RNA sequence: UUUGCUCCACACAAUAUAGAUGGAUACGAAUAAGGCGUCCUUGUGGCGUCGCUGAACCAUAGCAGGCUAGCAACGGUGCACUUGGCGGAAAGGCCUUGGGUGCUUGCUGGCGAAUUGCAAUGUCAUUUUGCGUGGGGAUAAAUCAUUUGUAUACGACUUAGA
RNA sequence: GCCCUGAAAAUGGAUGGCGCUCAAGCGUGUUACCUAUACUCUACCGUCAGGGUUGAUAUGAUGCCCUGACGAGUAGGCAGGCGUGGAGGUCAGUGACGAAGCCUAGACCGUAAGGUCGGGUCGAACGGCCUCUAGUGCAGAUCUUGGUGGUAGUAGCAAAUA
RNA sequence: AGAACUGGCGAUGCGGGAUGAACCGAACGUAGAGUUAAGGUGCCGGAAUACACGCUCAUCAGACACCACAAAAGGUGUUAG
RNA sequence: GAAAUUGUUGAAAGGGAAGGGCAUUUGAUCAGACA
């Protein structure tokens, strides 16, 4: 009929599914764009909280 | 309509006591066949004449043959039409080699530029121009400047089967 | 030699049919090379084999073959109707099919 | 007539070549198509692009995940155009879909097999000339499609070989000619003539 | 060993399958006429069974001619037996399902001394 | 768990087959322009030539292709080796060396073919698997139960345990 | 004339779909081609009609033979038939050496209602033909009575302190 | 909503109009061969990516009767008068 | 000692129902007719 009061929606759908991660350790989606210019060296590191 | 043939069509009023020897009209009649032409005939002679069909004769019916079938000719065609909101006299010229082929790209243009079905024209007058530079309408007069030439540019070859192996070329 | 061949490569395409419903009885070939129903008109009355393989031996042999005719011309593009000993399976529409030259005029 | 049939998808126009490949795997020859990147389809580019994005908002709306979906490479575009033209959700038509292999660039055995084209389809030959018109993959990667540039390399370096390939082809042919040519004015030579070789 | 008969045609082999019977078991096959109003059937929409109907009426020549080309006849005991003595190319012999077994072998032999065929012999035989 | 697994080899058995039956025969780019040849001053160059379809090119003769002899050539090609190199877009295929061996219808010979009876696909392809044989090769793990709590309704997850 | 503006609605979406641009668009012309239970010819069923044929010594005169045309169908009418319980007659019918019933993607006759046979099970009675007779044929009636499912190993079996 | 004449649907499948009671075509015994109707012949899909002359380029082109809508009014787009 | 409905065994098919029509392949099965 249409809401009557407007009001945003609950939430985000960018963060679907709300399931189970595949795994404890989240993927790296994506590095940083790569400088040839500059000395190698890693691009990100583990650790424990 | 179709693969016109011209006809001279000649009819009279039935005769009668006191009116032996009706006058004797005839029409030249652009048509694909005779019935067509006989009934072409009637109809435009029942907007001239007190006549129908059912008092009158058909006398003669006759085709008229190109008479130089083989030498290109300028048309001047004159051409009376029924629009959708009102109907309208028009002049056009065309150039090919016999009146026949002449008016048979008329009903076509007739169709294409001003959706003109066969029912809504009446050829008043087709004849031909008889000295250039009384040729009027330019698309055609660009044909009889002298020593004309001209390239047929982008050639299209026809293919006879579904694949080629070589990749077409357009020349010509 | 290298080639054995004595009949022209076909196709079985579709069986005769309207926009909604066909007919087993006819079907319909290609026949390679032949694009017109005037060149197709050599073709009226040779004989088609369907040649097709299975797993039970019968008369000594592995290999079968459905036989047929071919009837009439069909269409503007050489395509040819024929009929068959029984109507062909019809899980072979785009299958191949051999076509001999006999019954021979020349 | 041949066992598989290699086009170059190239200056051709998508609904024309999707025709002609229907019509070829119903009848059970198999195809496979390439360079689908370089694949055309007349209008100008605006226009197809518009066109795309009509095809973008059709999705189901209790869940998109069911509705249509939307492949944005230049091969699947193209597949979508030929799969709409083969009677594909019956067993006869996914048969005819097995027949069927579309790609973007000429990844090998393909790119030492010959290609071939399809004349009633070639842009070149069928759009009037001034005609607006609009290369697939140009199309696709303004609705998605990653890998234009990846496809652009890849090409750039396979037609490096086949430059070579057919220059020591056509060098080879020199020296062929130059055969017959001796063999000329011989009497086996002009016997051959006689008979139209 | 059976009159000479022409080509025997059958028409239309399948049996006519009452609509729905293969639906709910409470549907015999047993033909039975659609009569509703509505039904697909009766109405003979292309697609759904065919009814019975005189078009499919065999060949006067050939009909109740079995395989053979003999007509049968049910027979129960010598005496039926031998009303078919003088008609062993046009009818053949069947034995009566309530025929018992040393009865068979008496009209088994006669059939074979009047030349009549039977058309089921291998019945209760004693093997 | 009664001698299992794997790659190569051949043998038998079975099971298939969306449909072998001479050959999928490799620039790129343009189309109001190009391909090829040739020269040159190497260029948006001169000169020649070609198209108008693959109606081509290549292959193709021999018991479905048998058994044999010779000559002219030194060429062609099958096979298995071996030399050097290339190809990662799905390379898994291409090119090159060298000896061996077969075939050669380039040409000339000797023998064979019938009775499959006037046609009957007249059977010559390539899928997957199963059982033994012997020539190489290789000698794990997962799950239940127990256990953690970075996890959990139950499954699941995540730990730990010679 | 075609095209453009004028031209705003609710799930994502329809020249039937793909797609199409010297069209696979619009107007018009010319051929060819595809295909209805319709038209033409033929066979076979049945309906109606018009003929022919009692002459013994063989078998249907409601018969047999020749010929022509016709065939949609609710409500409804009539006709010829199929099937059940019981009755008169008949076949000196079937049967404990297995009646009846029941089971059987086995066989055969009939356009069909149905009829026949085989095999298995079974255990005491039963059937063809001419007639007589009716409490004579079911899918439905929120039909009657009995039986049985899916739902489902599901809801649940949690008040009264242990 | 209501009348006139006819033809239909209801009571009727079959081919076409994708689809649909009534539109087009054509009315039905079981079948073989042939030829057609209305309607089609790029592909789905049987059937010319046939021929021929024009016209049309749309940053919401257009695409076949019943039929699933568009008007006044405008354009120095382009066409022929 | 039917049927609904059920267990086992054997055979077969199964990408959002199943069943049906004309037709043929394949498999399984079976009648007849021959001399
Ligand atoms: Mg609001
Ligand atoms: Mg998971
Ligand atoms: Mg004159
Ligand atoms: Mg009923
Ligand atoms: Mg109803
Ligand atoms: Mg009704
Ligand atoms: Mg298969
Ligand atoms: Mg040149
Ligand atoms: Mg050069
Ligand atoms: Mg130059
Ligand atoms: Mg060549
Ligand atoms: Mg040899
Ligand atoms: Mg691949
Ligand atoms: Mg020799
Ligand atoms: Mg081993
Ligand atoms: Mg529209
Ligand atoms: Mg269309
Ligand atoms: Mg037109
Ligand atoms: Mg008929
Ligand atoms: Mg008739
Ligand atoms: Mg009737
Ligand atoms: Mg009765
Ligand atoms: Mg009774
Ligand atoms: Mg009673
Ligand atoms: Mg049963
Ligand atoms: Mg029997
Ligand atoms: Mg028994
Ligand atoms: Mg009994
Ligand atoms: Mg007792
Ligand atoms: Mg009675
Ligand atoms: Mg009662
Ligand atoms: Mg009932
Ligand atoms: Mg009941
Ligand atoms: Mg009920
Ligand atoms: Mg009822
Ligand atoms: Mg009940
Ligand atoms: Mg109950
Ligand atoms: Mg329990
Ligand atoms: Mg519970
Ligand atoms: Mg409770
Ligand atoms: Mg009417
Ligand atoms: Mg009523
Ligand atoms: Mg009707
Ligand atoms: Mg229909
Ligand atoms: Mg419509
Ligand atoms: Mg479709
Ligand atoms: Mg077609
Ligand atoms: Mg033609
Ligand atoms: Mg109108
Ligand atoms: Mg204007
Ligand atoms: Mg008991
Ligand atoms: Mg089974
Ligand atoms: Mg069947």
């Amino acid at each position: 009929s249409h809401r009557k009061y407007e009001a945003p929606r609950h939430g985000h759908l960018g963060f679907l599914p709300r399931k189970r991660a595949a795994s404890i350790r989240a993927r790296v989606k994506a590095f940083p764009k790569d400088d040839r210019s500059k000395p190698v060296a890693l691009t990100s590191f583990l650790g424990y909280k | 309509m179709a693969h016109f043939k011209e006809y001279q069509v000649i009819g009279r009023r039935l005769p009668t006591e006191s009116v032996p020897e009706p006058k004797l009209f005839r029409m030249r009649i652009f048509a694909s066949n005779e019935v067509i032409a006989k009934s072409r005939y009637w109809y435009f002679l029942q907007k001239l004449h007190k006549v129908k069909k059912a008092s009158g004769e058909i006398v003669s019916i006759n085709q008229i043959n190109e008479a130089h079938p083989t030498k290109v000719k300028n048309f001047g065609v004159w051409v009376r039409y029924d629009s959708r909101s009102g109907t309208h006299n028009m002049y056009k010229e065309i150039r090919d080699v016999s009146r026949v082929a002449a008016v048979e790209t008329l009903y076509q243009d007739m169709a294409a530029r001003h959706r003109a079905r066969f029912r809504s024209i009446h050829i008043l007058k087709v004849a031909e121009i008889e000295k250039t530079a009384d040729v009027k309408r330019q698309y055609v007069k660009q044909f009889l400047t002298k020593d004309l030439k001209f390239p047929l540019p982008h050639r299209v070859q026809k293919s006879t089967k579904t694949f080629s192996y070589k990749r077409p070329s357009t020349f010509y | 030699a290298e080639s054995h061949r004595l009949y022209v490569k076909g196709k079985h395409l579709s069986y005769q049919r309207s926009k909604r419903v066909n007919n087993p009885n006819v079907s319909l070939i290609k026949i390679e090379g032949v694009a017109t129903p005037q060149d197709a008109q050599f073709y009226l009355g040779k004989r088609i084999a369907y040649v097709y393989r299975a797993s039970k031996e019968v008369r000594g042999s592995k290999i079968r073959v459905m036989w047929g005719k071919v009837t009439r011309t069909h269409g503007n593009s050489g395509v040819v109707r024929a009929t068959f000993r029984n109507n062909l399976p019809a899980k072979t529409f785009g299958a191949s099919v051999r076509i001999f030259l006999y019954p021979s005029n020349i | 007539v041949e066992p598989v049939v290699v086009i170059d998808g190239k200056g051709h126009l998508v609904g024309r070549l999707a025709s002609v490949v229907a019509k070829q795997l119903l009848n059970g020859q198999k195809i496979v198509v390439v360079r689908a990147e370089e694949l055309n389809i007349s209008g100008e580019f605006f226009r197809n692009k518009l066109k795309y994005h009509d095809f973008l908002r059709k999705a189901t709306a209790f869940n998109k995940t069911r509705g249509p979906f939307h492949f944005r490479a230049p091969s699947r575009i193209f597949y979508k155009a030929l799969r709409g033209m083969v009677s594909h959700k019956t067993a006869r038509g996914k048969a005819a879909l097995e027949r069927l292999k579309v790609f973007e660039g000429i990844p090998p055995p393909y790119d030492k097999k010959k290609r071939v084209v399809v004349p009633q389809a070639l842009r070149v030959l069928r759009l009037k000339p001034g005609r607006k018109y609009t290369t697939l993959g140009k199309l696709s990667t303004s609705v998605g499609w990653k890998y234009e540039d990846v496809v652009a390399k890849l090409e750039a370096k396979r037609k490096v070989s086949s430059a070579e390939y057919y220059a020591k082809k056509r060098a080879f042919t020199k020296k062929v000619a130059s055969a017959n040519a001796t063999a000329a004015e011989s009497d086996v030579a002009k016997q051959l003539a006689a008979l139209g070789y | 060993a059976s009159l000479p008969h022409p080509k025997i045609v059958k028409k239309h082999t399948k049996k006519f399958k009452r609509h729905h019977s293969d639906r709910y078991h409470r549907v015999a096959e047993n033909w039975r006429k659609q009569k509703g109003i509505d039904s697909v059937v009766r109405r003979r929409f292309r697609g759904n069974i065919s009814q019975p109907k005189i078009g499919y009426g065999s060949n006067k020549k050939t009909k109740f001619l079995s395989p053979s080309g003999h007509k049968t006849f049910l027979v129960a005991n010598v005496k039926d037996l031998e009303t078919l003595t003088m008609h062993t190319k046009t009818y053949a012999a069947e034995i009566a399902h309530n025929i018992s077994a040393k009865n068979r072998v008496v009209i088994l032999a006669r059939a074979k001394a009047l030349g009549i065929k039977v058309t089921n012999p291998k019945g209760r035989l004693a093997l």
